[PDB]
RNA sequence: AAAAUUUUAGGAAUAGUUAAUAAUAAUUUAUAAUUUUGAUUAGAUUGUUUUGUUAAUGCUAUUAGAUGGGUGUGGAAAAAUAAAAAAAA
């Protein structure tokens, strides 16, 4: 059940290609013309080019060039969060990249949440960091997430994350934050530099003096 | 390794309880030690205060043999076996024990049995192992016959010349073709042996059989209708190779 | 949701099989090409 | 019954009972009118059971049916794809890949619009 | 090792494989069928002009009546005979020195001949296979363990030379006459 | 089982809950005759003879068929007893 | 030093040998190879010897 | 070296050879010195990669605590040097006749 | 042929074989028991192999010794006869 | 799991002590006399063991 | 058809996919035998000619490089400083790939491999006897013993080649 | 087995060859290294009979 | 060759085993070397039911029109987390949630402990790719007390099914180097109270009664009835 | 790797050629090589006691089923019809 003697030897352990029978007969003139036209149709080249005789996937340099030349799906970033998302995709989602996200980068991305769309983008980035990148969250990650949710006014997402944060990666949740999200208490944090409770809706109720 | 073995043996004999440490520090990692090291180190292992420590040391020694390619010797395995009642440590593989039980039982039964003590010529010896037979059966002929144009046959054929007449030859070739070559069809004498193996069979090299009073006991020839060929397909005939083929029918009849 | 091959009994009633010609040789295209270029349609 | 070419289950009604099945001979099977491959399989299964091997194996009918479609010349349990005539996208009628409408897809979604109108 | 392999007759390794003793049959009707015990390669060399390494003998499957009943009668003399030929020296050479393989039908035939014990597949349904228990096996070994030297001598005689001279043979070999 | 004594596990004792399919007593006689008076037997290239070259046919030889029908009976038993006739 | 210690006029030098040509001198047995017996017969294959086809 | 005197494994100062013969003679050389002084005309690259450092774990734990690992690349990039700096006395017992007894930071 | 019992590990794959070579621990234990029973048969096989090898070697020794004796006698006689013929020539 | 020897160089150390000395044919007359005394003593030891 | 096939092979060998596609489309439009189905969409519809871009460069080359390089629409240009480096990298990679010798190719293109042409006078006898012995089996091979018995000469002296 | 050296010397004689002194020395040394003194004596007898 | 089964025994082709020697039989295919393998098919065929019923967003698309509600995004994240560990946790997935990246901790397979098997790997270094669930892990292998001298790569690390028991004492900071665990018989003294050898090179486990009964019933010795 | 044996009624020239070589992968040197003792090209035909017949060393048969572009894999291409064959419990 091995293709050692049924296909050329350069195709050992070859998996995932669309059809490996194409490259067995690519050397014929008609299939060569078809492959060159397909390369032109994919674009990103200034001269007639054809794949190397002993390669099934695209060359590394050609694939990197096309990945760097493809236009972003999002154009005209209205918000600083969208600009940071574009920068993030440029920095980490490059071709064959090896740099990994950091909790500081996640915090910086979350600090720019202004509108619900920005919140959704930040949540997508956080999920990518948790699962695709497998990054352990920092201690204040849940605090930053809760602040980002409250900036837009989205309490259901915060309480869902509290209901199951261990799968999400929040391995430490403050007790006051837990009480606030459960409904035990109405204040979620305290700013010491201002000596003022938050949210402000209960700041005037609790801390009337300063 | 021999010098380190002497040191280990001396430490074991003196009973310093440090021969194991010396072996594990100097000989284990950086030498191709043999099983004699553990043979002696077992004496020191026997002197441990607790049988659990004794067993652990023995098992660790066996693991050392498995790791450092120093297979346990028969003497070491038997030494460990002799203390099986105390340690309950095994030194024979399941396959080896399974083979041994059946073999020992069969050998005991065979030895006790008297009917099968007789020798078996098919099982006891090899008769002849040389590439060539030890006695002359008559072949080769080295001459052709009627209707054989190809003589000599060349490769893989012992025929050396035409049976009856040949173009003129010279010297030793003529001598061989006229006198010296084998001649199976000669009725007076068989092809003679080389000297001196010919003078001692002088009286036996005359004619074929001395009887001349033979009474033919076979089937009578069929005069009519005088069939020509008898190519009967057989089932138990082992001379079918010789039976098949054209042969000249010229005899007393 | 194989193909028969014609046989001809040549000599001693021995069969001969005329297998289809290989698709790579020039003779098939030679047969496909027109016979008279000036007269026949291309 | 584990092989497609020799289905033993098709002849279950032929045998009266366990004793009949296990005392049946190959000549008796041929008299009863059971095809060669099926009766050989039945006899082999009975002999294995007698020797101590119960008929416990893997039913390979589905696997063989799956590997049939790939058109292996020797049925070697390997994947041999068929090369289509028109395989590249440009030669099937598509002049060029469809350029997405970035302006259309950059519009804020309905949930975002409703959230903003609520805010 | 081939693009499209011979599905109707595959093997385990490349050609030509290890020598194997098997009963090659003819292509005739059953009535006149006979087998040839021969040693050949794992892959049949039907292509070349040399097919077998050696010819061990011929076996006749059809039994024949006893043509020697009028001779000195013994027990079961009048039963049908199954005549067969077997080379012994060549078989022992290929089996021991060359270490050739062996099929099951030749193995059964040689089991009848007495050269080899009954084959692995010559199993009856009367008794099932044995069950092995490590503790029982070890107990039996400890009860009946042979001497080291005795076992060494036994295996030396079985494997190395069995024609070991005694003291009498050595003394007879030693010269005693005026040594010239 | 436990001269020599074999281990009961290494040499099992033919489980008693099984049943006997055929026995030495389940055979029946079969008489056949290959008369040379039949030309199809007298023909030289005939397989109906145990002799290769001596003669044709076989005078009233007896074979032994078997009757694997002991299990069709309502009750079937086998009694293992040594022969006492001879 | 690049000249092998086993170098001589015959130039038959055994590489990867660190024993001097004088220190060791014996017909020591070889363990790397294996003895080989003849497998292809010449002429005789079985049954009757007859001439033997030499 | 902790049990036997190696003749030229410990030197007073780095081996001094003319720059012409430096590339020809230095490869294969190996010697120990006191203190982490490095030869000149050598760009220094400290090995901070844990994947590379893991192979020195047994050496650090069982022989001598390994402090620094450095690679020196010459001007022509044709003669590399590997410098391993060990901190602390030898864990293994040291013979008085052993070569490492000479070093101050080894025998201690 | 490697047996694939139904109670092996099922590979839930639509792109390959439906059963895997992994076996239950009982199958491993049963397989060892069958391995032990075949080991009994193959021990006598190797024993007979070595016995036949040594028998063949000893037979070759004896027959070769006898042949060498006879052949030496024959060649001595032949050489003497050849010398006489050469002298006469 | 273990240090092993290589065809190029040996790393596991030798199992038997071997005297590094020339052969008898390369020995000098006095050296061969010393060798002969050693061989006579060796034969004495062998006969004693026998 | 022969001229079309030879020209297409030459264009593919010389790496002219645009010209080869144009020739195939022309053959499909005219209706050349065997080319009635080899019709493909033009992927160079908006692209200018190589001669055009060369003349433009002869007469900003940095800007003209963007026109020279084909974009897929969803592929967008990058700043020219990085574009020049990327183009140099691509040129170096392509030259390195095309400089590698092809084993067993004898320094010949796939169109030149196993391509021997002789005029039809060489095989006219073969053609005539093929269209007689296999008049209704054009794909069958014209082997001897179809037109002559054994021990008898076949019709064509040279037969296959010389 | 050690018998094979003697077997090969006998095979060399049977195949119409003249065993050289190096062959005899190798046979005797191999048999002595295997402990076959009687077989070494047999090799010497073979050399004498040749 | 180097390691035959039952020596040289060619009674049948099956008596040689499924493989002749542990080293690769052909010099040109080093991947044929004998080693313990894992059920990759089952361990990689994750359950799709968790993914079902929850919307997903491709990584490439970042357009606004393809964005989803943040609650849907959160449930997608938790669904993906469940899906990635449905068939078991990866060694990298275990190391990402441990202090000092789990350096110095012991990892073992599910089947490395049951029966007479007692094997674990002490982590020494891990290099994550951009996909944190995959990478390369180097550690020390300890098998029945004996521990290797140098860190080696962990086979089938990416394949899930690993278990770790984190110990704060064994944690090694990135500044230092992970020390190889001591050999129980060689490095540290042998102690029956701390560690006890489960199986020695000649040990064979006794036959389980359930296995014996099953074998006898299959062979037909014991009277198994419906 | 060598030696011998080698067809045609109307018989003649053959050629990526012979040898030498510090030359793998020949920029050189030579009065080179084949052949009327039958060459090369073209026709016929699977080469080395197997058939038939006769008093015959005559005449007359014969699938020993054998080889450069399809994958450089493999120890070895012979690898895409079949050909009675047991292929790792
Ligand atoms: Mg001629």
């Amino acid at each position: 059940a091995s293709l050692r003697y049924r296909r050329p030897y350069w195709m050992m352990f070859l998996k995932g290609v669309d059809n490996w029978k194409i490259y067995t007969v690519i050397q014929q003139p008609d299939h060569q013309r078809t492959e060159m036209l397909y390369q032109a149709w994919l674009g990103g080249l200034d001269r007639p080019y054809t794949r190397p005789k002993c390669m099934a996937n695209q060359p590394l340099w050609l694939s990197k060039k096309r990945h760097m030349l493809r236009k972003e799906r999002l154009d005209g970033p209205e918000t600083p969060l969208e600009k940071y998302v574009l920068e993030w995709h440029k920095k980490f989602h490059s071709f064959q990249g090896t740099e990994r996200p950091t909790p500081d980068d996640l915090h910086t991305a979350l600090d720019l949440v202004e509108r619900p769309l920005d919140l959704s983008y930040a949540l997508q980035l956080l999920g990518q960091c948790r699962n695709l990148n497998n990054i352990r969250f920092a201690k204040e990650t849940f605090l930053v997430f809760l602040e980002a949710c409250l900036r837009v006014g989205r309490r259901d997402c915060a309480e869902y994350a509290l209901e199951h944060a261990e799968p999400l990666g929040f391995w430490f949740i403050d007790e006051d934050h837990r009480r606030y999200l459960q409904g035990e208490q109405t204040w979620y944090k305290l700013s010491p530099l201002d000596n003022l409770y938050y949210p402000v809706e209960e700041n005037a109720k609790l801390n009337e003096g300063r | 390794a021999d010098m380190h073995l002497q040191v280990v043996e001396t430490m074991v004999g003196c009973g310093t309880m440090k021969a194991n440490d010396y072996f594990v520090r100097n000989v284990l990692r950086q030498f191709s030690w043999d099983s004699r090291f553990l043979e002696a180190l077992y004496v020191e292992y026997r002197r441990q205060d607790d049988v659990d420590m004794w067993a652990e040391l023995t098992k660790r020694a066996l693991v050392w043999t498995a790791r450092y390619n120093a297979p346990a010797s028969e003497r070491l395995r038997r030494l460990i076996e002799d203390d099986y009642d105390t340690i309950r440590v095994q030194t024979r593989t399941f396959r080896e024990l399974a083979v041994f039980q059946f073999r020992d039982v069969e050998e005991r039964r065979h030895s006790r049995d008297v009917v099968n003590e007789l020798p078996n010529p098919w099982y006891d010896y090899v008769a002849h192992a040389l590439p060539f037979p030890d006695r002359d059966a008559g072949y080769p002929d080295e001459y052709g016959d009627l209707g054989q144009w190809r003589a000599p046959g060349g490769p893989g054929s012992p025929v050396r010349g035409p049976g009856y007449y040949a173009p003129p030859m010279e010297g030793e070739h003529q001598r061989g073709y006229t006198a010296e070559w084998r001649d199976l069809r000669n009725p007076m004498r068989p092809p003679e042996f080389p000297t001196p193996w010919e003078r001692k069979y002088r009286q036996y090299a005359r004619g074929q059989h001395p009887s001349y009073d033979m009474v033919y006991a076979g089937p009578m020839p069929e005069i009519f209708p005088m069939r020509r060929d008898f190519r009967k397909p057989t089932r138990w005939d082992f001379h079918d190779i010789e039976k098949q083929g054209k042969y000249r029918t010229s005899g007393p009849y | 949701a194989p193909k028969r091959v014609d046989c001809l009994r040549i000599h001693r009633n021995r069969p001969l099989l005329l297998h289809p010609m290989k698709d790579n040789n020039k003779l098939l295209e030679l047969s496909k090409l027109p016979a008279r270029p000036e007269f026949d349609s291309w | 019954d584990i092989h497609r070419l020799r289905p033993t289950s098709d002849f279950k009604a032929s045998f009266k009972d366990w004793n009949d099945l296990f005392t049946c001979d190959k000549r008796q099977l041929r008299v009863r009118g059971i095809p060669r491959m099926t009766r050989d399989a039945i006899r082999t299964a009975v002999q294995a059971f007698q020797n101590g091997n119960p008929p416990e194996r893997f039913d390979t009918k589905e696997e063989w049916l799956y590997y049939k479609q790939f058109k292996t010349v020797d049925y070697s349990y390997r994947v041999i794809p068929e090369l289509p005539e028109k395989y590249r996208p440009h030669q099937s009628g598509i002049d060029q890949a469809p350029l997405p409408d970035y302006r259309e897809i950059n519009k804020m979604p309905q949930w975002a619009e409703c959230e903003e109108r609520r805010q | 090792a081939r693009a499209v392999i011979k599905r109707r007759s595959p093997q385990l390794w490349g050609a030509p494989g290890a020598p194997i003793i098997r009963m090659r049959g003819h292509h005739v009707v059953w009535k006149f069928q006979s087998y040839d015990l021969v040693v050949e390669h794992t892959h049949k060399r039907r292509n070349s002009d040399i097919r077998l390494l050696h010819y061990l003998g011929k076996h006749c499957p059809h039994p024949q009546k006893s043509l020697w009943s009028p001779d000195t009668p013994v027990a079961q003399d009048r039963h049908l005979f199954m005549l067969t030929t077997v080379d012994i020296d060549a078989f022992k050479y290929w089996f021991g020195v060359k270490r050739c393989r062996l099929s099951m039908k030749p193995w059964a035939l040689l089991a009848k001949a007495g050269l080899l014990p009954p084959s692995l597949t010559q199993n009856s349904k009367i008794m099932p296979k044995p069950l092995f228990d490590k503790e029982s096996l070890m107990r039996y070994y400890l009860a009946n363990r042979k001497d080291e030297d005795v076992m060494a001598r036994e295996k030396y005689l079985n494997y190395e030379n069995s024609m070991v001279k005694t003291e009498e043979e050595r003394a007879a070999e030693r010269p005693v006459a005026p040594y010239l | 089982r436990r001269p020599v004594r074999y281990d009961p596990l290494l040499v099992p004792r033919t489980p008693s809950h099984w049943s006997v399919g055929v026995d030495a007593t389940d055979v029946r006689r079969r008489w056949q005759i290959w008369s040379p008076r039949d030309p199809s037997i007298f023909h030289e290239t005939s397989t109906r003879k145990f002799q290769d070259h001596l003669y044709e046919g076989e005078p009233l030889f007896m074979q032994l068929r078997q009757c694997p029908w002991r299990t069709q009976a309502k009750v079937s038993e086998r009694w293992e007893m040594d022969e006492v006739a001879i | 030093d690049e000249r092998p210690r086993d170098w001589t006029v015959d130039e038959i030098t055994a590489e990867d040998v660190k024993r001097s040509p004088y220190k060791e001198m014996e017909m020591q047995p070889l363990q790397n190879l294996a003895p080989r017996y003849e497998a292809r017969p010449k002429g005789y294959f079985g049954r009757t010897y007859y001439s033997g086809m030499k | 070296a902790a049990s036997s005197p190696v003749p030229h494994i410990i030197g007073s100062k780095h081996i001094d050879v003319p720059r012409e013969h430096r590339l020809r003679l230095l490869p294969g050389m190996l010697y120990l010195l006191d203190g982490d002084t490095l030869p000149g005309e050598f760009t220094i690259n400290r090995v901070l990669d844990p994947t590379a450092l893991q192979y020195y774990g047994r050496l650090s734990s069982q022989i001598v605590t390994v402090e620094a690992v450095r690679m020196l690349v010459p001007d022509d990039l044709r003669l590399l040097c590997n410098c391993i700096t060990f901190k602390g006395p030898l864990h293994l017992p040291v013979a008085p006749y052993a070569s490492l007894a000479s070093l101050r930071g080894a025998s201690q | 042929r490697q047996i694939r019992p139904y109670y092996n590990l099922p590979s839930k794959s639509e792109h390959g074989r439906k059963m895997t070579g992994f076996l239950t621990p009982y199958r491993h234990w049963m397989w060892k028991q069958n391995e032990l029973w075949r080991n009994v048969h193959e021990a006598q096989f190797e024993h007979l192999r070595r016995v036949y090898k040594r028998q063949w070697l000893e037979s070759f020794r004896v027959n070769a010794d006898e042949y060498i004796y006879k052949y030496n006698i024959t060649k001595a006689a032949q050489l003497a006869q050849w010398e006489c013929e050469m002298k006469e020539q | 799991w273990r240090l092993q020897n290589n065809g190029r160089a040996l790393a596991l150390g030798p199992p038997v002590t071997i005297e590094d000395e020339m052969q008898s044919r390369f020995f000098s007359n006095d050296q061969f006399l010393v060798h002969s005394v050693k061989e006579v003593l060796r034969i004495v030891l062998q006969e004693h063991k026998r | 058809p022969t001229m079309v096939k030879f020209y297409h092979d030459c264009l593919v060998r010389n790496n002219r996919p645009r010209e080869a596609s144009s020739l195939m489309r022309l053959a499909a439009e005219r209706g050349v035998h065997g080319y009635e189905d080899k019709w493909e969409a033009d992927v160079y519809k908006g692209r200018p000619l190589d001669s055009e871009v060369m003349n433009e460069s002869e007469g900003q080359a940095s800007s003209l490089a963007f026109a020279s390089l084909m974009l897929r629409g969803d592929q967008r240009p990058l700043p020219e400083n990085l574009q020049a480096l990327l183009e140099e990298e691509t040129t170096r990679n392509i030259e390195a790939e095309r400089s590698v010798p092809v084993p067993f190719s004898a320094g010949l293109h796939a169109t030149e491999i196993n391509s021997v042409f002789r005029p039809r006078v060489y095989r006219q006898l073969w053609y005539k006897w093929q269209h007689i012995a296999n008049r209704y089996r054009p794909t069958a091979a014209l082997k001897r013993r179809q037109l002559a018995p054994r021990d008898s000469p076949t019709g064509i002296p040279g037969f296959y080649r010389i | 087995i050690p018998q094979e050296a003697l077997h090969w010397l006998l095979r060399m004689i049977v195949d119409n060859f003249n065993p050289q002194h190096v062959h005899y020395i190798a046979a005797m040394k191999t048999l002595q290294s295997a402990g076959e003194l009687d077989m070494a004596r047999d090799v010497w007898k073979i050399m004498e009979r040749q | 060759r180097a390691d035959p089964l039952n020596g040289g025994s060619s009674m049948t082709l099956g008596s040689k085993g499924s493989k002749l020697s542990p080293e690769p039989h052909r010099r040109r295919m080093p991947w044929t070397a004998a080693k313990e393998y894992v059920p990759g098919v089952v361990l990689n065929a994750r359950d799709k039911m968790v993914l079902d019923g929850v919307q997903l967003l491709d990584i490439e698309s970042i357009d606004r029109a393809s964005q989803l509600d943040p609650l849907e995004v959160l449930r997608a994240v938790v669904a993906t987390r469940e899906y990635n560990i449905s068939t078991g946790k990866n060694i990298f997935q275990l190391a990402s949630q441990a202090t000092y990246n789990g350096r110095g901790q012991r990892f073992y397979r599910k089947e490395w402990q049951e029966g007479t098997y007692d094997k674990y790997v002490t982590l020494s270094a891990i290099d994550f790719d951009r996909d944190g669930n995959k990478g390369t892990a180097y550690g020390y292998i300890t098998f029945h007390g004996e521990t290797t001298t140098r860190p080696v790569q962990v086979d089938f690390a990416d394949v899930p099914g690993w278990y770790m028991d984190f110990v704060e004492e064994r944690a090694v900071p990135f500044t230092g180097i992970v020390p190889p665990p001591p050999s129980i018989g060689t490095d540290v003294p042998v102690d029956p109270h701390s560690y006890r050898l489960k199986a020695y090179p000649y040990y064979d486990a006794p036959n389980p009664p359930e296995f014996v009964e099953r074998l006898l019933k299959d062979r037909g010795v014991l009277p198994d009835t419906p």
